[PDB]
């Protein structure tokens, strides 16, 4: 009803991962849902590049993606890791407002860039990686919403950030990455 | 000429022998017996009616046998070879309608063999991890560090398997696994000085020869073991 | 749609953790969504209080939150640790039905005070704790759902523990206590 | 709004767990609800047989649940685990199609039967046993999505496995086994 | 007659005891203090108020009195035992308004004995593990393994217990608890002869006598820990 | 006077150097390099293009360096010290369109030192772990436990550090940290009588003088170590 707002459900190469990368080098599958007052998210990243696939040869590995939107919920391609705008599961006139999919900045605002407050603005949680061996090992998921503005074009804030700590690294060769879905809900901006 | 059940279903063979790798997915065919009956097909004087009469170590129950098939399967209850390596099993073969009865019928013996995997990390056993060398020599034992590992006694899966960690950037060390005794060897190869005083401390990894099963991996972190080295003084001289 | 009862999104105190205080000495957020046969809650506790901003100086901690409903689905806040009756987020006359929110008495029915039975009227999962020198906890969450009536005067319960066992206490110092948000879903009762 | 599907609230035993068993030794709960583009999904089993709840006298257990349906998303009950089909919350005429219940063959498509391939078909997690001593155990769960047909009157294909891996066995008796509540997502086939 | 508050609340006892156990649910009722007041019924002349004048260790508190019933209760903070076993109070009952006032008013004490449960693995300190027997021996020492436990010392939260996990097949060893050091007690049980070289290493388990606390459990990976046993060669002659 | 590329881009400096702490979040900028070039401003003749020509120990990759700025950035792959202390660095800078040819270009070096944290929970290595005294002996070493740390030697994330848990509210021992060998010294401070046969077991929790870092708190929880004490009987007389 003008209530999904996602990437598709099996998007081409959308996102990119590797610093100074100028071309997307993963795809990153983000749907957000209207439910209420709260936002249901689903989200999975999976490798596109031989970078990207090459992560898990190493036990101590970080990944990052930022979104950033503007006051009507289109994302900022430049400073985004994501180069494509989200899209309604339902078509455009005047493409739309998305506002009422954004995280609301009464829940969590935008506040000092001072080291190490405002902890209220994470959503912690776990997804997980299956090696070509097998084991799965977890990943540790941090999402910020808003919180710190990048610049003074932003409205909204959405990162992620994938975290490894392995005893042993998962892969001793090049394998897709691929993070399992990471589900989330959050509180969300008036429409 | 009418059928009557004048023969009884018969193994083609007096024992049958399968094997399934240890932590096996639920319903996993094993292996399969199977049995004849001379009587009219398919007729119940010739439905043959597979059963465990007994097993070992009988509890508990990690096999199911499919009465009609003949077919063994690995249940919901996972295999662990640590726990039970192998199965021995004795079988039945009923005519008629499968009814358990008083009647001797013919039996056959299965031995399952339960396959070993590395998921099972080497220990130290070690009690007083300290080396013991004198000054001036050359290709000493410095310490023989005993590790213990779970899974199969001479396999790559059990056989210990060392790396420095830090303290040998001198090169002052080399170590090997004694595959018999399963210790790592470490032995002198450069002569040391009391009097210079140096820190000959050094950190060891352990681990299997085969990489660990992916049922433990990311479980195990590694973690250096540290060994001090002491050295003895000996009359020299000027 | 009368589809979310909620605390609204950012509350001042209003919920009692502490034993014998007579006033409130946080803030709990929580939401409830209806979607279909189940609701989907989201639950974060935000201290308020020097007592509740140290609990975390311990490194074994149990913060327990009690709500008790009528057969209407409204607080009753003389034995709920909330103060405040939750609301639509669209409102009143006659304030409201919100029964159809409350957990399900068939799925989740209420049972003999006999100790450890029924297990089955639990959810547990894990939120998180973000200390100040950054270091991230994990909180085993419990929620109980119905169960055991506390008095005879309610009709349905949702109780809430969160659960810190670390080999270390979190702090050394006072710091606002904040409970990442914990997501879960129950079947409801009919409306 | 023909949103809801599911066993039932409280359902009698309708599953089988055990191999070779010809009738129900459990309770399988599912519900499936529409929210935009994703399904959100909540599961819990409960033992009913001997051998259901004494499976929890072992340390290493594995409770394998798996559900077939066929092209219109109705269950086929000679192959899957659970032997009576899911239901609308409200009512019949030919009774229905589900297909917008199912997930989606784009996102989670069927594969080579090849070992260890396409692991983007699964969501891992975690739910928990309490034990009769009141211990709580973490149970892994997984659920695999489409990725392998089992025959060819499948259309699609929805799987769960429990496992349990304990240094001491929870119980030392026969006690009810019940997983706790686990929720997931997942992206939805057209209606 | 006109009442007046001429004389003070006081309290049954001179001492209360209770006792609670560890890791106990918040709000937990403990016990109960009193107190009575001669003067008028349901008037501030009788209303006792009972508050907490000190506590040990003082710090941090674990218990609420609530000062209209004089119940106490346990608070959201979890007590251990380990950390503190016995808790010793001093209260306070005061009349009127329940005023703090540097009036000096009666005083009882408070002892909570706390108890313990098993929530604490044991722990083998032993740090040089090896067995040692002579050849053609019987009935002696092979080694002593000492372990640590950290809950209440004599109980069977505490007592160290052992099973083999492998190694032992061949019955040549026999283990007991001493329950006055808390060590495993190995002894040989059949003579064994240096040259045929027998291997007669093994592995063992510790636990508690008493089952593990429900908080515990699932932790607790029993892993077996390995004992290397060396044989002293004796001249035999022919 | 119409401009030509006749002379290169030349580094402010024959070496930089700057440092990033362990651990450090993606894209956290280094340091700076930086190049100037004479020619005509804002035409490819003056475009400098840094590079990273060799790299040490060149895998794995954690530095990128922006070749328009010259601002290097810590990689999503995680700086470890105990992995890698210390990176040195070949760079490049290129005139032109910044097309890699086999023109020889200036170069300059570039040094990472990596800033170590308290990563690192301390070990025992202490293999024998019992205490030895006399009776009527006072100021004796009764042990020394020696403890592992991978992180910075000498640093206060390196130092082990003593608490006792429990058997020493007597006063028997006292412990100290001998910074040189990483030992903990426990010594007696009080005469013990053999015929008394008091216990004086003791346990002790080791930990670093600075705080562990906060990616690893919580993982690490405190455990007792114990050590027994053995007591030496001495003919006294009457
Ligand atoms: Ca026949
Ligand atoms: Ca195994
Ligand atoms: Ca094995
Ligand atoms: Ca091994
Ligand atoms: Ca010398
Ligand atoms: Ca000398
Ligand atoms: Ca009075
Ligand atoms: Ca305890
Ligand atoms: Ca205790
Ligand atoms: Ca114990
Ligand atoms: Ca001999
Ligand atoms: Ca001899
Ligand atoms: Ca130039
Ligand atoms: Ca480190
Ligand atoms: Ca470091
Ligand atoms: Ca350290
Ligand atoms: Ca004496
Ligand atoms: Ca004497």
């Amino acid at each position: 009803k003008n209530n999904t707002l996602w990437t598709g459900p099996k998007p081409e190469a959308n996102c990119i991962i590797e610093y100074g990368k100028q071309n997307p080098d993963s795809k990153l599958t983000l749907i957000l849902v209207k439910n209420g007052g709260i936002v249901n998210g689903y989200v999975t990243l999976m490798g596109a590049s031989d970078y990207v696939n090459t992560l898990f040869k190493n036990k101590n590995v970080s990944i990052n993606v930022e979104l950033y939107f503007d006051a009507t919920g289109h994302i900022l391609p430049d400073s985004s890791s994501l180069k494509t705008d989200l899209e309604l599961k339902y078509k455009q006139t005047a493409d739309f407002s998305a506002r009422g999919f954004m995280p609301s900045t009464t829940a969590y605002p935008f506040v000092l860039p001072n080291a190490g407050t405002h902890n209220e603005n994470y959503i912690f949680g776990q997804c997980y990686y299956k090696a070509s061996d097998g084991a799965l090992f977890p990943l540790e998921v941090t999402v910020m919403l808003n919180k710190r503005l990048p610049d003074s074009r932003t409205s909204y804030v959405m990162t992620f950030l994938w975290s490894l700590n392995a005893g042993l690294a998962p892969e001793t060769t090049q394998a897709t990455l691929i993070t399992s879905p990471f589900t989330f809900s959050y509180i969300r901006e008036d429409d | 000429v009418l059928d009557i059940n004048d023969n009884e279903p018969v193994f083609t063979q007096d024992v049958f022998v399968g094997s399934v790798e240890e932590l096996s997915a639920a319903h996993t065919l094993v292996m399969k017996i199977n049995a004849t009956d001379a009587d009219e097909p398919n007729t119940l004087n010739s439905k043959i009616s597979y059963r465990i009469v007994s097993l070992e170590p009988a509890y508990p129950p990690v096999f199911y046998l499919n009465k009609d098939t003949g077919e063994i399967y690995t249940t919901s209850v996972t295999l662990d070879r640590e726990e039970h390596s192998s199965y021995t099993l004795t079988v039945e073969a009923r005519d008629g309608n499968g009814e358990v009865t008083d009647k001797p019928v013919k039996q056959a013996q299965v031995q399952i063999r339960i396959l070993d995997v590395n998921d099972n990390i080497p220990v130290v056993e070690n009690k007083v991890l300290e080396g013991m060398v004198e000054e001036n020599q050359v290709n000493v034992e410095v310490t023989r560090i005993k590790v213990f590992d779970a899974d199969e006694i001479g396999s790559d899966n059990w056989l210990a398997n060392f790396t420095f960690a830090s303290g040998n950037e001198g090169g002052y060390f080399h170590i090997e696994t004694d595959a018999q005794t399963n210790e790592g060897i470490v032995t002198l190869i450069k002569e040391v000085d009391y009097e210079e005083m140096k820190n000959l401390d050094f950190s060891v990894i352990v681990a299997n020869k085969a990489a660990f099963h992916k049922s433990i991996r990311s479980k195990y972190k590694p973690t250096p073991i540290p060994i001090k080295v002491k050295v003895k003084n000996v009359k020299e001289g000027i």
